[PDB]
């Protein structure tokens, strides 16, 4: 049962969009633990721990080019439900229309 | 048997309330259209509301603002955008001419 495919398409589209946001920017792994960076970027906390742990000094934000270091990003914890949310979201798409999602 | 027979896309109605919280301006106490964070702490608001409080910072946490300039985010800017799509999904517009 897809729903009857009546405007299954376009949800699911929706869907897919709004994990962009919720995406990783190195690793591209939903991030769980959500760190604002010296470049007000998000990351999983730990991607943040090898790009400092690289012997290069302060870590490059990947996102533009570089400007960020050590003693700068902290857990601030503002992209952490809108990723958990989102996951539940696509579990009821599935729970009702069963379309795929992402793979 | 039902109000609307079936009506369906039911459990997605509740989840787009649930995001929308997430994007709820703190100030406007509701959807915001490409905001700024400044909330180093947890809280965010619009990027014409914050400014007229950048000299202290959040207003609940009262954490001190992280940002000089009334800098944007376009994730949560995108996120506000897709969050309307799903309202239109629910809704459906029926009409032909
Ligand atoms: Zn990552
Ligand atoms: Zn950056
Ligand atoms: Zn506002
Ligand atoms: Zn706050």
């Amino acid at each position: 049962m897809d729903l009857s495919a009546l405007r299954v398409e376009e949800v699911q589209n929706v869907i897919n969009a709004m994990q962009k946001i919720l995406e990783c920017p190195i690793c591209l792994e939903l991030i769980k633990e959500p760190v604002s960076t010296k470049c007000d970027h998000i990351f999983c906390k730990f991607c943040m721990l090898k790009l400092l742990n690289q012997k290069k000094g302060p870590s490059q934000c990947p996102l533009c080019k570089n400007d960020i270091t050590k003693r700068s990003l902290q857990e601030s914890t503002r992209f952490s439900q809108l990723v958990e949310e989102l996951l539940k979201i696509i579990c009821a798409f599935q729970l009702d229309t069963g379309l795929e999602y992402a793979n | 048997m039902e109000p609307d027979g079936r009506g369906a896309w039911a459990h997605s109605r509740a989840a787009l309330d649930r995001l929308e919280k997430l994007l709820r301006c703190s100030r406007c106490t509701n959807i915001l259209r490409e905001p700024v964070c400044l909330g180093g702490c947890e809280h965010i608001f619009c990027s014409n509301c914050v400014s007229d409080c950048i000299g202290t910072g959040c207003p609940v946490c009262y954490t001190p603002a992280w940002i000089q300039d009334l800098k944007i985010n376009r994730q949560l800017d995108s996120m506000i955008q897709l969050c309307s799509k799903l309202r239109n999904l629910l809704h459906d517009n029926e009409l032909s001419d």
